[PDB]
């Protein structure tokens, strides 16, 4: 699911046993394999440092008869990838419910000892994690397709900055284009 | 024409003179920072405050 | 004020935003406050811990079936294992807090049902056998819901609590449970229920492991229903936040 | 720079700065102090190393062409354009209409070749790099009439000193450079379509001034551009597929991002 | 201001009124205006034609299938055959205008889907074969939609445009196409999308047949869907209005 | 700076500025005029050649790496650090947290190699010493794409002139450099323990720009640091055992001082 | 910005100008001497005069 537009939509179902996870990934702009390509991941690769916040927006794109709640947690690194939902609820989180201006914005704050960080993957200056769990099932009346997808946006906050301009390793040339 | 302007401090002065006729012989305007985000973020017509709900 | 039906709550580190909700019922008319120095008897100094304790700890979820009777939780005990609220609860000896109960249950416009979200102060219970008294593993779950039944209790096991939903298990009329603060969840026009409860108790500060302050009860007065061709799984979740916590009497753990 | 933060207390009102609609094409403006309770910390940072003035004004290689000293056709020439190197091309394609000056620089080098004479003692060499605008004379050998340079600007430089540098105004026909063109050149809408329809920019010639030797020497020049006073309009998304043609935008479709072995895997 | 979700637009002779819509995104922050006499180089006098040119010309329609990839149009060329905008476009030699793009797609509360309505300035494209350059009959339709594909391009026909939707055909990341002005169409809560674009171009006035100003792209990021027992045909239409038109250099037709 | 002296007369009081207690961790403050009768002499000296500003700001060798011109792997590289020479290492380890600038300097040299050609005439050579910060591109040969230096800072210098010099700000992550680290890098408290856990500092590359010759030349660069604006905190005792590892503190225990043949022998 | 300051005499003046933008291009602050010994010698809490006995 990378050579199509299916790599952009998170699939949500309606299942029996609650506490199912929907998605998750580590928090590393320009380092992780998910954020190293977006609009913030292509500008953050021209530099070496960064410090600030991040606004993550969502948009439930199901039918107008659909319903449900969700949880969104950011656990700083002392022990990552919380297995259960109750392990993630201890960290910073928010509860979002769909319908009538569905889109909700989670604000990953800035919590680090030092002032800046490295865009490269450095184990000394790790950032954290990000996950989302089923707070309540997806209920739907009859005659409605139960599979509904969600899109995940990302953007920078207003206390953001960069430093130490460098050259990005993506483009690579072999010879002069005649 | 010499101007005694400020320098880039972490948190003084430094002189400067031009010696040529044209304007393409001066140095870059590095010491200039002007920001306006409203053009790209929030291009909507009606102004939206974050307290009130988005769509009614 | 535009579009009343939308709220937003940012308490500490978490934020819960609903788009379709009713009003917010605030306790007996008071907002939870700290303990003045005119009504205290402790001789030590308190410990207002952090923003790290006034957060939104979400408990377990359950399925709203078509024959389920009702669930309940014990409030000071359900948050015993959650984060830095469960460490400053057992390392210390005293404490007083208030909560902000929340509930989520969302269904389409083709489902129906109702629920009574109410919290009861000083909730007692009745054992199955009359002579004995109820157990502890049958009175409080480890942040897992306890559920009523339809058949009354039987005669076992001489310690089980009596799960007679129409009497509520406390020995009162279930229809009279609207005196304590509460809110209804009607899937026709509602999607959640918020409740702010202050600290109500005789003494100023009370233990946390020996005496449970409140009790949260959920009872569907009108069972779920739906025609063929719709999702048959409707889950429920609850999110609670300790408000204005304090402690005294530091000792070793337990 | 950046802005400060503000101290927040617990709230139970109906402000809800979190839930919004994204259909309106409006990026939110939520700060961390709105969604949770935080402290008050005054930021001392500064957004200075990221402005377009500081981001673009660095020199980079563009094209290195060599010319032997052996025969009467030793000289070498180059047609001006900026889409010949991958590093500086992609640093332009985040905008659409630019405006800048330039500061050229030529790092010339030399080298010997095999010969049979007994001894060799090569004095310093000199150049002689010329600039011919569009629609003008042209040289064909290293002993032509065109090398007089009665009005053309030339640069003479002897090997061993610092490299030559000079400036250039905003020489163009339109009110700003155009990095992307959508449309043809003929009014009949036939023939050439790409971006080179409005790119001539002149030429560039180089040559050895010395008479001859016994080596004979071979040389390679290297150009270096440095946009000085930039101004950018209408940004656009960066590139994702490699470059494969000098005057086209042809590409080969690739995946949007590298892959991980799961959706929930870290 | 009451009931934000309703707009109304009367430009010239036509009027388009929607009841369920989002906000209106106005260009890069400017309203389309005429050309001042401080930035002009034409030596003739312009021709502000009429209200007869600033109208709502509706283009063709298409079906939103369950496997379709995306459509696009070229703006100065799509209105070449419409009314007195296509006569003053070819009789003259210069011109500058701005548009007010609109889109309609309405479904019930039992359908789902989404779309990205965006206009890109100076949209280039890439031929199938690397050596050659794209054709013209494969780059612009006569006010009929051009559509992307799923398979990449093949190797034909040495002139066809590469319809690789996930790369957009321009050679960029499709997820980064939110920089240019735009609006989403979510059938859950949306029914249309309005966009006002000014004249953006290097020179003051440019030809109309030799260089296309903008490009309108429509891409459904989430395909349509519906349970059995509903209308399986969902069509799409677009309505565009030239705003603040001007011309120069009168000659014979072409 | 120094202070004067004061004239003292005979005394028989109970002042006793001599006897004190040393358990209190307090160095005494007895001057010679307190314990005996002395004259009055006003000192004109000055404690100037001993302050940290004057004591540290002298250039010293750090590392000299050489690179031949023979093959396609001629270039040579070095990883930044200051604990590679014994003279400048121990002049840092009398403090714990420093803060300074620097003024680099490269004294490049050359030399011939055996060959078989008849004559040899080598024009001047040029460099081309690059700096790559951590997390960036890297070259692998002397004809790579990385040598364009579109944003990296480079220095070009032709042999025969004065050596190149330049400054460097306080480039670090913390509020002061750390010369001693006590603790690991992994949160699990396993693996690497020493001081190099918080030392990356980038790299440094060098290369011949000339095409080739008949020698061919061999060269050796030499670095020179000069801390300019110093600030020191938390002094500590100097070193007594020799250095034996680049990124450790391992030593071999030795006697505290050389020995004399008696306790009363002079 | 030029300052005419003093020189280092055994027991006059000397001009100086800065020519750059940054602050890392100036010369060292050699002509600065500031002493305070109280931090390392005598860090005790109670102040002790040398006349009175040390410990009672
Ligand atoms: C000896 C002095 C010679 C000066 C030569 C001037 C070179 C002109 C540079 C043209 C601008 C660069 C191209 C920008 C847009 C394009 O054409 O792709
Ligand atoms: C061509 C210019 C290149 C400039 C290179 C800058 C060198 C950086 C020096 C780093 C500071 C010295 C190390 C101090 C502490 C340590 O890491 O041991
Ligand atoms: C060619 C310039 C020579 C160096 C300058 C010496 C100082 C002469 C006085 C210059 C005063 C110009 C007015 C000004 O301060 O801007
Ligand atoms: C680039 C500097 C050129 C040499 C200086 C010539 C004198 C010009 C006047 C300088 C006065 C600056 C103010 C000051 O005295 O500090």
């Amino acid at each position: 699911n990378v050579n199509g537009l299916k790599a952009y939509q998170i699939p949500v179902q309606s299942n029996s046993d609650n506490r199912r996870q929907v998605f998750g990934f580590p928090l590393q702009p320009g380092a992780n394999n998910v954020l190293n390509r977006t609009l913030l991941g292509e500008i953050l690769n021209y530099y070496t440092h960064w410090s600030g916040s991040i606004k993550l927006t969502f948009m439930f794109c199901g039918s107008a008869m659909a319903t449900g709640k969700f949880l969104l947690a950011y656990s700083p690194p002392g022990a990552g990838v919380p297995k259960n939902r109750r392990d993630a609820m201890l960290g910073t989180h928010v509860i979002w419910d769909v319908g009538l201006q569905s889109s909700c914005v989670l604000c990953v704050p800035w919590i680090s000892q030092t002032h800046y960080r490295y865009v490269v993957e450095d184990e000394y200056t790790a950032a954290g994690y990000v996950t989302c769990w089923y707070q309540t099932n997806i209920i739907v009346p009859a005659d409605v397709q139960s599979t509904c997808d969600i899109l995940c946006f990302v953007s920078a906050c207003n206390d953001f900055s960069v430093r130490m301009l460098k050259d990005t390793p993506f483009i690579r040339q072999d010879n002069f284009y005649q | 024409g010499a101007q005694v302007s400020t320098q880039k401090t972490g948190a003084i002065h430094y002189t400067n003179i031009n010696y040529y006729k044209d304007a393409a012989s001066n140095s870059a305007n590095r010491q200039d920072f002007t920001q306006d985000p409203g053009k790209f973020t929030e291009p909507v017509k009606d102004i939206m405050i974050k307290s009130m709900p988005a769509l009614n | 004020g535009y579009s009343d039906r939308v709220r937003s709550i940012t308490l500490g580190n978490s934020t819960i935003t609903t788009q379709e909700c009713a009003n917010v019922v605030v306790g007996y008319g008071v907002w939870p406050e700290y303990l003045k120095d005119n009504e205290a008897t402790g001789e030590d100094q308190p410990t207002q811990p952090d923003v790290a304790t006034c957060r939104f700890y979400t408990l377990e979820s359950v399925q709203w079936m078509k024959n389920s009777a009702g669930w309940w939780w014990k409030l000071p005990d359900a948050l015993s294992q959650m984060g830095l609220f469960g460490q400053n609860m057992q390392y210390h000896y005293l404490g007083r807090t208030g909560y902000t109960i929340h509930v989520q249950c969302n269904a389409s416009k083709f489902h129906q049902g109702c629920l009574l979200v109410v919290c009861v102060p000083e909730a007692e219970m009745g054992c199955s056998n009359l002579n004995n008294t109820p157990k502890f593993a049958e009175l409080s779950g480890g942040d897992n819901a306890r559920m009523f039944t339809d058949t009354e209790v039987g005669t076992s096991n001489d310690k089980k609590v009596q799960t007679a939903v129409w009497n509520a298990g406390m020995g009162v009329g279930v229809g009279n449970l609207t005196i304590f603060p509460h809110q209804w969840i009607n899937l026709r026009t509602n999607n959640s229920a918020t409740i702010v409860m202050p600290y109500i108790n005789s003494v100023p500060m009370d233990n946390m492991y020996r005496h449970n302050n409140l009790t949260l009860m959920i009872i569907p007065f009108v069972p779920l229903n739906y025609s063929e061709g719709s999702s048959p799984y409707v889950p429920i979740t609850v999110t609670i936040a300790p408000m204005c916590a304090e402690y005294n009497g530091l000792r070793l753990a337990s | 720079r950046v802005a400060d933060t503000v101290s927040s207390k617990p709230t139970n009102s109906e402000s809800i700065p979190a839930l919004t609609a994204a259909e309106t094409g409006h990026t939110s403006q939520v700060v961390p102090s709105d969604t949770m309770q935080t402290r008050h910390v005054k930021n001392y940072h500064s957004r200075s190393e990221s402005s377009i003035e500081n981001f673009l004004c660095r020199s980079a290689c563009v094209y290195y062409a060599t010319y032997n000293n052996n025969s009467e056709k030793g000289y070498a020439e180059w047609v001006i354009n900026t889409r010949q190197v991958a590093q500086l091309l992609r640093r332009k394609l985040e905008f659409t209409y630019l405006r800048f000056d330039l500061e050229l620089t030529f790092v010339i080098t030399s080298a010997q070749e095999p010969s049979t004479a007994t001894s060799v003692d090569a004095p310093v060499q000199t150049q002689q790099i010329m600039y011919v605008p569009p629609g003008g004379p042209v040289p064909t050998k290293v002993t032509d009439y065109a090398w007089q340079t009665s009005t053309n600007p030339s640069v003479f430089w002897t090997e061993g000193n610092a490299p030559p540098r000079m400036s250039i105004p905003f020489i163009s026909i339109g009110n700003a450079y155009s990095c992307f063109y959508d449309g043809w050149t003929q009014f009949s809408r036939n023939g050439v379509y790409g971006i080179n329809t409005l790119n001539n920019m002149g030429t560039l010639y180089m040559r050895h001034v010395n008479e001859a030797g016994q080596g004979p020497i071979k040389s390679t020049v290297r150009i270096y551009f440095k946009p000085k006073h930039v101004k950018a309009w209408v940004p656009r998304p960066p590139r994702l597929c490699q470059y494969e043609k000098q005057k086209n935008v042809n590409f080969n479709p690739t995946g949007v991002t590298t892959t991980r072995s799961n959706i929930t895997t870290t």
